[PDB]
Order: structure tokens, then C-alpha cells, then sequence
RNA sequence: GCCGAGGUGGUGGAAUUGGUAGACACGCUACCUUGAGGUGGUAGUGCCCAAUAGGGCUUACGGGUUCAAGUCCCGUCCUCGGUACCA
RNA sequence: AAUCCCCCGUGCCCAUAGCGGCGUGGAACCACCCGUUCCCAUUCCGAACACGGAAGUGAAACGCGCCAGCGCCGAUGGUACUGGGCGGGCGACCGCCUGGGAGAGUAGGUCGGUGCGGGGGA
RNA sequence: CACCUCGAUGUCGGCUCGUCGCAUCCUGGGGCUGAAGAAGGUCCCAAGGGUUGGGCUGUUCGCCCAUUAAAGCGGCACGCG
RNA sequence: GCGGUCGCCUCCUAAAAGGUAACGGAGGCGCCCAAAGGUCCCCUCAGGCGGGACGGAAAUCCGCCGGAGAGCGCAAGGGUA
RNA sequence: GCGCUGACUGGGGCCUGUAGAGCACUGAUAGGGCUAGGGGGCCCACCAGCCUACCAAACCCUGUCAAACUCCGAAGGGUCCCAGGUGGAGCCUGGGAGUGAGGGCGCGAGCGAUAACGUCCGCGUCCGAGCGCGGGAACAACCGAGACCGCCAGCUAAGGCCCCCAAGUCUGGGCUAAGUGGUAAAGGAUGUGGCGCCGCGAAGACAGCCAGGAUGUUGGCUUAGAAGCAGCCAUCAUUUAAAGAGUGCGUAAUAGCUCACUGGUCGAGUGGCGCCGCGCCGAAAAUGAUCGGGGCUUAAGCCCAGCGCCGAAGCUGCGGGUCU
């Protein structure tokens, strides 16, 4: 659940250069402050697989501090589909905007053996508290039915704060 | 429902005034009185002032007007103002905007 | 084959740029629409031609949603 | 095989293909992804000779995607001809593909199994491929 | 050997513009009719367990395409119009 | 005249001023309103336009506020592209140097600003 | 395509004389076989030599008769006036 | 040679001024209107939903929503409430 | 004749709709959702009527494409102004022309087949007319460089420095074992050198080597019999450190063998996935072979660094000519 990272600073020094050693570019950034940074694209690499903007990244930084951020845009090159910039998004007091997994649970949903699952947005938004953070959500309902749909505000959604829009869309049925 | 047969005419027949090149002479006419505004564009400013709601007069709102319109004159000819063009926007060239332009004699006009 | 044709390159486009001196005729913008609308001392003809009312200098004028305008502020 | 229904115009220029793929471009829809490592123009016979290798060694189900579409109109004289005189004629149909595209795409399947499809479907293709799976990054959006 | 079309019950052959058949026909079997027949008219009839019900197989043969193929893709054999140096 | 608040005119900027929700304003302005004799009117209608009036109302409209759901605006980084200068691959194309540097998207921002002139206030 | 040749680079086929390539028709040597043997299939090595006589047609080509270890495919200005 | 073409307008090709070729990709003109002309005054569309005898997808009518996707005699473009 | 106006350059304004991107319009378009009506399949034949395993409008998400699409939009380019710029610059009037068959290359497009030493335009360049000079083995247009004349002087450019052949068998560090270099692709491979991730492993793996293999049994189905070892299969279940009614032989259904499995020995790494550099296969044409040749293997090859030298008709020194 957490996850740390490390840092430096930008300031000059082309980004072709960092790439070349091994660096990966970046920017850090919110309401208050913007600063360009770097991390270790091995490093990096290795947080991000798990972490993945569903997850706190705590990124260390010389400075001594250690901020709360979540990663809100990843610039990959298509050409290698690798990564070529990370920007990272500092938590403050105040509602932010993120994307929160979802657990498939229940089972075959009614009906069972079988159905369909269809599965549809493994992550979802919403505005929540950036203390209160959810590390997923329950999705269960029983199940189920068929031919159904459990909407957004069929959900759990805990003691988060609520939805981002979107009061009706999929998220479930079966044919 | 964007724009209104007011607003577009009201346009429509103040776009063209502003092409001749003249000073304006801006008539807005209300229920209870009725005002009148010598503009000047390019400079974004008015020159002479004539209300009736200003000069607290009353009795018959056509004769009125040509009050107004001859109080026009008056202060503004004093001023070098001779010749101008008369905008009329929404209004209807008749009864007491017509009237306030019969009044804007001694004073330039053509109109 | 059905195809080959096309008509003449009718040269079109702006004849006198901002801060350009002009005169009393010189045509200053030639278009099809009113892609320029005719500003202060700016006849514009019966093909929608912009030319310079009097003689003096070249200035452009984008009002936006007003369109864009080309005015030949005086200096005669 | 797969064309484009109803076009604006028959018969389209060539261009270039300098390109780099306008994306794509990052995986959206099943579990893993054959990616194109070079620049080519795919046809419609190709794409369904691709599709089918799967749908083949998939038993049946199963779930391909595709994601590429010949909607360039291919031309090409009649043979034993000289230039002049019109042009092409339309043979065929072909999507255009620069590296980083993502084609085809499928999902609900094993890995040795959808791997394995991938691969032989990549034989069909005149480029060189890449299978991938789908990560975070994939999730740029 | 090369390009296009088509191969269907015992026979002739249609649906071939996308959706559930081997039509109406000629046999063949029984029936009406006749003194008995011919013709004509009913009804059975592609195949097999089927009382019917209704399962399932048919569109030259085999292999894939699609939710579905007599039809789209190919391969083999059969056939019809074509067609194969060269100065 | 000074400063300021509200209101009526008229400009300019041309959506950060817009949609929508809610709330406010009638002393004064404005509107609606009250009438259709008169000027003048509606291919029918005093709806509009127009005149004469003013009992009534801020319901409508308009003005002023608040709300970021939509609309609009929108960096900073990083890329794409590319002047110019060099390389590389059979090619299709790719890379380096040096200058310029988007688009999308992210953080955000915004439910206006101001000129002149009036009327009323302090 | 229109690059040398239009103050000329004679054009099919046959005959004659060859020579070269091997993507080998036969003969030599091999691996695999759904190779019992004999006889084949298929692929590999191998260009040393060999690679028939007739009917038809200007024909090349091809069909056919009789044979054969086999009746090889190509290049050489579709080799060679 | 046969075929096609030959002047004029629109669009692209055309590499963000102008211009720019090919038997390059696609269309159109050889008219028309005494009002479809001048001026002054008014008026604002297309659609979508709801409502309404004969009215039907669509005749005429009422309501709200509708910045132009309508219209501008005919091609296309630019333009325009 | 006028004479600082010229190309080019700096600053500033204005014009533009391409590259790129985008999907707001025009169209194209993958998947899913929700729903006009139909395919339907049908209840009726009076309303009807239920369902969507084919459509499929719009609408909503997630995805995309476009020369004749653009909510966007660089770099550049055009033009005017003010500056620099005296140049075989510019402008004006006039005398004389020749050319109106271009070609290669680069870049941007169309045509063509993302063919042509193809063809047609655009912007540049060279050859044309520089078939003069150096390099590229030889070679109009690729690299270098614009040849007034003379020199038995010097510095350089491209390109080179083992010998033919002028100058390093120069100094470091790595790579390659093919003569690669001296090449042709999809694709393929315990070649070789590096980087990395994962699985297992001193509770001791991976190689081997010892030990044992069920049992009701023929599993039943098929079926003289299939008894694992014809076939269809229901493929049991127990037990165990541990053997699947059995992976392969055997096969008059048997016998016997053997294996996936655990124990022991030995004891150390072992197995798999990626990634880069250089190589390998893929690889067959016609007269005599060859990288220009000889020849080259810690290189006389490839990559990264360096220091020197050789090298043109470029530059320099010396003298000379002619024009201005
Ligand atoms: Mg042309
Ligand atoms: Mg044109
Ligand atoms: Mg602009
Ligand atoms: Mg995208
Ligand atoms: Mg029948
Ligand atoms: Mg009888
Ligand atoms: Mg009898
Ligand atoms: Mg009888
Ligand atoms: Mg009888
Ligand atoms: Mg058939
Ligand atoms: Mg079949
Ligand atoms: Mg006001
Ligand atoms: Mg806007
Ligand atoms: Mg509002
Ligand atoms: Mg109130
Ligand atoms: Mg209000
Ligand atoms: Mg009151
Ligand atoms: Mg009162
Ligand atoms: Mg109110
Ligand atoms: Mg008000
Ligand atoms: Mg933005
Ligand atoms: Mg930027
Ligand atoms: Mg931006
Ligand atoms: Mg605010
Ligand atoms: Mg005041
Ligand atoms: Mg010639
Ligand atoms: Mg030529
Ligand atoms: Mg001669
Ligand atoms: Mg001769
Ligand atoms: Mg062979
Ligand atoms: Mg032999
Ligand atoms: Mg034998
Ligand atoms: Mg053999
Ligand atoms: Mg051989
Ligand atoms: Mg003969
Ligand atoms: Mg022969
Ligand atoms: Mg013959
Ligand atoms: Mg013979
Ligand atoms: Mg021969
Ligand atoms: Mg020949
Ligand atoms: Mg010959
Ligand atoms: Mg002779
Ligand atoms: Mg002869
Ligand atoms: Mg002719
Ligand atoms: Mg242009
Ligand atoms: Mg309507
Ligand atoms: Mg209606
Ligand atoms: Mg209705
Ligand atoms: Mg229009
Ligand atoms: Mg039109
Ligand atoms: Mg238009
Ligand atoms: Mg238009
Ligand atoms: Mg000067
Ligand atoms: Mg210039
Ligand atoms: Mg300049
Ligand atoms: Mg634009
Ligand atoms: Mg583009
Ligand atoms: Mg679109
Ligand atoms: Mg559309
Ligand atoms: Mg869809
Ligand atoms: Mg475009
Ligand atoms: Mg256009
Ligand atoms: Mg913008
Ligand atoms: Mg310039
Ligand atoms: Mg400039
Ligand atoms: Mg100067
Ligand atoms: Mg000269
Ligand atoms: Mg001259
Ligand atoms: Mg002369
Ligand atoms: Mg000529
Ligand atoms: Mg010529
Ligand atoms: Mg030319
Ligand atoms: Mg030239
Ligand atoms: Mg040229
Ligand atoms: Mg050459
Ligand atoms: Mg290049
Ligand atoms: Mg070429
Ligand atoms: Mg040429
Ligand atoms: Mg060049
Ligand atoms: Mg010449
Ligand atoms: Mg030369
Ligand atoms: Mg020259
Ligand atoms: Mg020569
Ligand atoms: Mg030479
Ligand atoms: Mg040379
Ligand atoms: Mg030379
Ligand atoms: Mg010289
Ligand atoms: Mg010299
Ligand atoms: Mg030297
Ligand atoms: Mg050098
Ligand atoms: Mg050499
Ligand atoms: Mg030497
Ligand atoms: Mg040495
Ligand atoms: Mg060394
Ligand atoms: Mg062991
Ligand atoms: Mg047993
Ligand atoms: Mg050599
Ligand atoms: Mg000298
Ligand atoms: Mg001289």
C-alpha cells in the first residue's frame, strides 16, 4: 500500500541526456508549486508496475521531504512503447481526482456456471478525500442477475467521498 | 433563442448610421420619458446631453420630446456641433422620436 | 479518362500589408467572401474588393467574433 | 474481405509514410497485443488471413479486435499497359501502419495460448512484430 | 498447362438482390374417373428410427469463413464460351 | 467637480463575459402594466409597431449577486514537426548537432472587465 | 521504360559447329520413407560423360509411332545468314 | 493510328504569400431574373420534442428547445441572420 | 545616364493554413451500452402482442482514419519600414544577342507497382559550358575544390598512411573467427561477448548413480482379449516417503522391461525469459577467377579515443602578365 520512489532536480541538462543515463524525466506539480525533476527509470519502472497511478507514490527527493503524490500522465514514446516522462501530481488538503481498481468479486454473478462477467473499466473515477485514500472497491451485489446492470450509484463506495459524473453506465451485465 | 428582432434591428439600423462617419445622435425613448445623446465614436464619448427625466419637465410625452429635441440644439450648437446624422435605433422613425428630431432643429440637423 | 479540367489561378489575397503606405484607390485585399470586412477609410466592391478610401497607411484589426478588418488610418 | 462501405471518393493519392504511429498505440481492450515494429500498408486479405489464424488456433473462443481498418483505396493498372491514361483501377484495400500501432489484440485466453496465436497471426503480416501484455502505462487513459 | 461460368432427388430445373426447402413440374404408389385403359385431377415421394409427432442427414467431393452457406474462400475431378512462340 | 454605491444610455474587449440552478431589486430609473380617443399599426390579432396614461407588479424581462454540472480559457514540463548544418539504411524509412517548437492531455482558471455620458444617492 | 544504334546493330525456323550454367534427365554417392524383397516416392551431394530414330506441321512447341540407362531445362545479339 | 481531349468556372494535387505539371483525382458553364433589379421599412432559419379534425415521415397551427448545420435561380468553394 | 537604392543580413509589424495533431463539421470506422423500427419466430388475424444469437439509425462511452475533413496549428515563406551591406551590386533609356530538345542528385508531392538510368511538377544544387585538377579502382554531374602564367619551395581539403602506392606494420581499450569485412530479405539458431529479470538450490538442488512402481484390476465401456501399452472412456479410489487403473518398448490379451513420483549418494550452482554488440543459416546462372590486386586474423577487419604525417591546379612564398 506504500510505495517509495527517490528524486532529484532539474534545472538545466538536456532530457536526451538523462535518458541516456539511465534518468527519466519529469515534472511535479499542483495548486501551489511546479518543479522539474527525475527519477531512475529502473527505479521508476519497478514502483510503477505496482504502484500505477492507483496507488500513493511517497517519492523521497533530496530535500529530505517526502511528498504525497500520484502519477496523473505517462508520456511514452510509441515508437519502443517506453516511458519517456513522468509527471507527478502532490497531494494537498483538499478533494482530489483519481482513478480507484475494481474488484471483480462475487462470483459468475446469478446464473452461474455460467455467464458472462463482462468487464467493463477495471479502474473508476472519483473525488475523494486525499487522506481517506481506498486502496480498491467491492464490487459485488450478490450476484446477481441477468440481463442486468448495476450502475455507479449501485456501488459501495466508501468512506471516500463519491463518483466523478456519470451517475449511469455500465460496469456490469450479462449476455 | 439568441437575439431579438429588438436587438437585431436595433443593429441593423445603428451599423449602418456608424458607417457615414457623423457624430451620433443617439435616441433612447422609455415609457415615462425620453432621452437624448450626441456620441462620438472612435473616441468612445459623448459630447452634449438633453433628457427630459434631467430637465424635469412633463405634460404629453410627443411635445415633450420636441423639448428635448430643441434643448438639443441648443446646448450643443453652442459647442461648434452643426451637422450629424440622428440614430433612431429600434424606434420607429415616428410620434415622439420624430418629434424630438423635428425639436433637434436650430441646430445643424438635416433630418 | 472523365477528368483534365480546371479554371485559371485567380490570384487572390491581400495586396497591401500592415504598414504599408497607400493611396486613395489601391486596392488592398482581393477575396471571395468577406474574409476581410472593410474598416476605417475601406470601400470594398461589388466582388468584395478592399480598397484604400484615402491615401495614408495600412492597419489590420481582429474584433473576434466581429470578424477581421482592414483600415487605412489616414496621415493625408 | 474488409472494406470501407460508402466512401466520399474512389481512388486516393499515396502519401507517405514517414510517419510514427499517430496512435494506436498503447493496448485498450483484451489482455495482450501484436504490435508493428516497421511502417507498412496492410490489406484487407492480409488482416483476414491474420484474423482467422486466431480465431483457428483459438478453437473458437476465442475474441479478437483487429483495431486496424483498410479504408485506403489500392490501385493498380490493368498489366501489359503503358502509363497515361487514368489511373489505377482499385484492386483491393489497405490500413496504414507505422510502428507503435497496435493491431488485432485478444483477450480471454491463456498466455501460452494467446501468445502462441499472436505469434502465428504475426507470420501473416509483411512486417516485423511484437507481442505485448498490458501494464500500467497501457492505462493512459 | 492458362483466365471466367456451372456441377442439385430417377429427369428438367427454379430461390443465388442475405436467412429455416433438395418447390410447380416428369416419373413412381394409391385414389377419383372408365367396362378396363390413355390423358387429366387429388395425395405420397430425396434419404433413414419415426403410427404422426418429430430428432438428424441432403445441393459434385473434401477443407475453412459466419450466429447461419446450395451461395463467400480456396483444392481435386467433370463440363461450356474463351485462349497459348515468332519474325 | 473629488471618491464611492445603485440605475438608465452608449461604446470597447469579443465566452474567463456563456448555459443552467438558486437568491435578490421597484424610493428612483426600467419593464411589465392601464387604455386604444388621437398619430400609427398589424398579409388575422394594440402580440409587434404606435400614441394617451399611469392604479397595480417586480410574476415575465432586465439589473445585481452566489454555485464549477456543462460551455469557455489553460499553463509548466515532455514530445511531434521543423530553418540550417551532418550522418545512417536495399529500401519503406531512421538517427545527431545547432536554433524555432506545437496539437492532444495534465495542473489549473472563469459563471466578466472597462471607456465616456447621464439620474439618484453617500 | 525509350538509354547507344534509323549517313542500317539482317528478322522466325531449320542445318552446321559448338561452349557454358545447374534450378540434374540418365549414370556415381547419399539421408528419409507410410523402405519386406524387387520396384518407387521425396530431399541432399554431384556438371565427368551421355542425353535415340521416325509420322504431322515453315514451325519453336507440342501430339503420336518404335525404342532407351535417359529422350533434362536454360544462357551465349530468343549463340551461330 | 484507334479512342479521348481542345475555351470558361469550382475543388484538390500545390510543399501555410503569388504561381506552378502530367492522357493526375472529382464536378460544372455556352444560361437565367421587369423582378431573382434600386431604395425604405419590417421579418429570421433548418431541424428536434410535446400538442392539434380530416393530415399520413412531411400540407396549415400552438408550445419550448435550435447560432446557423436553412436559405441565397444552377457546379463547387469562399462568404453570410 | 542615376547614383547606395542590390543580393544577403538584424529588428519590427502584417499576410498564410502545409508539417504535426486533432475529430468540433463532411465522411470513414473497431468494441460495448441503451434504444427508432424490421430480420424475425411468431401469438392475432380488434386493439394486440411478447423476446432478441442479424441488422441498426441516432445517443453514450472506450478506439481510430481522410489529397478534395479541420476545433487546432510550428518551423518556414511573402511583403512593407528602419538599419547594415561599394558589389562584374541595383535602377533607367537604348544597340546586339543566344536560349525556348536539358540532364543527374537531394528534399517535397502526383502518375507508376511505397518498379525503372521511368515519368510530371516544386525548392535547391552541380553537369550543361568545370570531359580542367584531387578522392571515389576505372566513371558528365557523389566528396574536395572554381585551373592568368612560371618554380626540382611550403600548408592543407576529400581521401588516406602493410606492399603495388606518397605518408604509422603509430599509441591506448574493446569486438569478430566468418575471409565476416569484401551482404540480399522474411524468418530461424546452447555462435560469441556483454546487461538485466525470474524459478529453484547447504531443509541442498540441476547431471548422472543407487532404491522401489501399486492395488480391488481384467478399470469399465468395446468386447474371443485389450489386462495402461487395439480402441471409447466414464480415467476411479485407496494408499503412501511413492507409482499415473500407468509415459514408452514388449504384446499367443500375459510375462519382462520403462517412465512422470519420493528416498539416498555427490555436493555445487542450475533452469527459463528478455536486451544490446559482432557474427551464423537462409544463399542457385550461364567464357576465367579476384576485396582494384598482392595479401591481411590481439588485424592490413569493426566500434570508441588520441598523436603525427601523406595528399589538388584550393591556400602560402617568390617572380611575371593583363584588365579594373
Ligand atoms: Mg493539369
Ligand atoms: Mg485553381
Ligand atoms: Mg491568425
Ligand atoms: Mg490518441
Ligand atoms: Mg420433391
Ligand atoms: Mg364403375
Ligand atoms: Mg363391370
Ligand atoms: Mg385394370
Ligand atoms: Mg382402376
Ligand atoms: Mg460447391
Ligand atoms: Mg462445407
Ligand atoms: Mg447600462
Ligand atoms: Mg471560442
Ligand atoms: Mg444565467
Ligand atoms: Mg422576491
Ligand atoms: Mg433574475
Ligand atoms: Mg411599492
Ligand atoms: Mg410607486
Ligand atoms: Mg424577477
Ligand atoms: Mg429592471
Ligand atoms: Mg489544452
Ligand atoms: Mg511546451
Ligand atoms: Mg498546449
Ligand atoms: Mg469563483
Ligand atoms: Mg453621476
Ligand atoms: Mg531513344
Ligand atoms: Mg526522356
Ligand atoms: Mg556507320
Ligand atoms: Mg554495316
Ligand atoms: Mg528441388
Ligand atoms: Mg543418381
Ligand atoms: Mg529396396
Ligand atoms: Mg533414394
Ligand atoms: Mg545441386
Ligand atoms: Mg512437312
Ligand atoms: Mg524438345
Ligand atoms: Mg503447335
Ligand atoms: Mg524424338
Ligand atoms: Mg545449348
Ligand atoms: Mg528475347
Ligand atoms: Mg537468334
Ligand atoms: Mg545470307
Ligand atoms: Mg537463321
Ligand atoms: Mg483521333
Ligand atoms: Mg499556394
Ligand atoms: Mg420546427
Ligand atoms: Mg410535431
Ligand atoms: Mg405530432
Ligand atoms: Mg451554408
Ligand atoms: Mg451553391
Ligand atoms: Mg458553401
Ligand atoms: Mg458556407
Ligand atoms: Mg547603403
Ligand atoms: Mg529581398
Ligand atoms: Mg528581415
Ligand atoms: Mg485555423
Ligand atoms: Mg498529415
Ligand atoms: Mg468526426
Ligand atoms: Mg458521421
Ligand atoms: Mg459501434
Ligand atoms: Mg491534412
Ligand atoms: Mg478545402
Ligand atoms: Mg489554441
Ligand atoms: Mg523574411
Ligand atoms: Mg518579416
Ligand atoms: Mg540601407
Ligand atoms: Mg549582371
Ligand atoms: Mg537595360
Ligand atoms: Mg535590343
Ligand atoms: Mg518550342
Ligand atoms: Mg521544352
Ligand atoms: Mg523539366
Ligand atoms: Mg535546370
Ligand atoms: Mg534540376
Ligand atoms: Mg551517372
Ligand atoms: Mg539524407
Ligand atoms: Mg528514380
Ligand atoms: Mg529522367
Ligand atoms: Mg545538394
Ligand atoms: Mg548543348
Ligand atoms: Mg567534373
Ligand atoms: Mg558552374
Ligand atoms: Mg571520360
Ligand atoms: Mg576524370
Ligand atoms: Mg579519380
Ligand atoms: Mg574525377
Ligand atoms: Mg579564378
Ligand atoms: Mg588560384
Ligand atoms: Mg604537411
Ligand atoms: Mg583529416
Ligand atoms: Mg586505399
Ligand atoms: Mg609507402
Ligand atoms: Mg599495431
Ligand atoms: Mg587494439
Ligand atoms: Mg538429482
Ligand atoms: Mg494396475
Ligand atoms: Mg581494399
Ligand atoms: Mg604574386
Ligand atoms: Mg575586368
Amino acid at each position: 500500500m506504500e510505495y517509495r520512489l527517490k528524486a532529484y532536480y532539474r534545472e538545466g541538462e538536456k532530457p536526451s541526456a538523462l535518458r541516456r543515463a539511465g534518468k527519466l524525466p519529469g515534472v511535479m506539480y499542483n495548486r501551489h508549486l511546479n518543479r522539474k525533476v527525475y527519477v531512475d527509470l529502473v527505479e521508476f519502472d519497478k514502483v510503477f508496475r505496482q504502484a500505477s497511478i492507483h496507488h500513493v507514490i511517497v517519492l523521497e527527493l533530496p530535500d529530505g521531504q517526502s511528498l504525497p503524490t500520484l502519477v496523473r500522465q505517462v508520456n511514452l514514446d510509441k515508437r519502443r512503447r517506453r516511458p519517456e516522462h513522468v509527471d507527478f501530481f502532490v497531494l494537498s488538503d483538499e478533494p482530489v481526482e483519481m482513478y480507484v481498481p475494481l474488484r471483480f468479486v462475487g462470483t459468475p454473478a446469478g446464473v452461474r456456471a455460467g455467464g458472462v462477467l463482462q468487464e467493463i473499466h477495471r479502474d473508476i473515477l472519483v473525488k475523494v478525500s486525499p487522506r481517506n485514500i481506498p486502496e480498491f472497491i467491492e464490487v459485488d451485489v450478490s450476484g446477481l442477475e441477468i440481463g442486468d446492470s448495476l450502475h455507479a450509484s449501485d456501488l459501495k463506495l466508501p468512506p471516500g467521498v463519491e463518483l466523478a459524473v456519470s451517475p449511469e453506465e455500465t460496469i456490469a451485465a450479462v449476455v | 433563442a439568441r437575439l431579438t428582432a429588438y436587438e437585431r434591428r436595433k443593429f441593423r439600423v445603428r451599423n449602418r448610421i456608424k458607417r457615414t462617419g457623423r457624430l451620433r445622435l443617439s435616441v433612447f425613448r422609455s415609457l415615462k420619458h425620453i432621452y437624448a445623446q450626441i456620441i462620438d465614436d472612435e473616441k468612445g464619448v459623448t459630447l452634449v446631453s438633453a433628457s427630459s427625466l434631467a430637465l424635469k419637465l412633463k405634460g404629453n410625452k410627443t411635445e415633450v420630446a420636441r423639448q428635448v429635441g430643441r434643448a438639443l440644439a441648443e446646448k450643443a450648437l453652442a459647442l461648434g456641433i452643426k451637422q450629424v446624422a440622428f440614430d433612431r435605433g429600434p424606434y420607429k422613425y415616428h410620434g415622439r422620436v420624430k418629434a424630438l428630431a423635428e425639436g433637434a432643429r436650430e441646430g445643424g440637423l438635416e433630418f | 479518362t472523365r477528368n483534365g479540367r480546371d479554371s485559371q489561378a485567380k490570384r487572390l489575397g491581400v495586396k497591401r500589408y500592415e504598414g504599408q503606405v497607400v493611396r486613395a484607390g489601391n486596392i488592398l485585399v482581393r477575396q471571395r467572401g468577406t474574409r476581410f470586412k472593410p474598416g476605417k477609410n475601406v470601400g470594398m466592391g461589388r466582388d468584395f474588393t478592399l480598397f484604400a478610401l484615402v491615401d495614408g497607411v495600412v492597419e489590420f484589426q481582429d474584433r473576434g467574433r466581429l470578424g477581421r478588418y482592414v483600415h487605412v488610418r489616414p496621415l493625408a | 474481405m474488409l472494406m470501407p462501405r460508402r466512401m466520399k471518393y474512389r481512388k486516393q493519392q499515396r502519401g507517405r509514410l514517414k510517419g510514427a504511429t499517430k496512435g494506436g498505440d498503447y493496448v485498450a481492450f483484451g489482455d495482450y497485443g501484436l504490435v508493428a515494429l516497421e511502417p507498412a500498408w496492410i490489406t484487407a486479405q492480409q488482416i483476414e488471413a491474420a484474423r482467422v489464424a486466431m480465431v483457428r488456433h483459438f478453437r473458437r473462443g476465442g475474441k479478437i479486435f483487429i483495431r486496424i481498418f483498410p479504408d485506403k483505396p489500392y490501385t493498380k493498372k490493368p498489366l501489359e499497359v503503358r502509363m497515361g491514361k487514368g489511373k489505377g483501377n482499385v484492386e483491393g484495400y489497405v490500413a496504414v501502419v507505422k510502428p507503435g500501432r497496435v493491431m488485432f489484440e485478444v483477450a480471454g485466453v491463456t498466455e501460452e495460448q494467446a501468445m502462441e496465436a499472436l505469434r502465428i497471426a504475426g507470420h501473416k503480416l509483411p512486417i516485423k512484430t511484437k507481442i505485448v501484455r498490458r501494464d500500467a502505462y497501457d492505462e493512459a487513459q
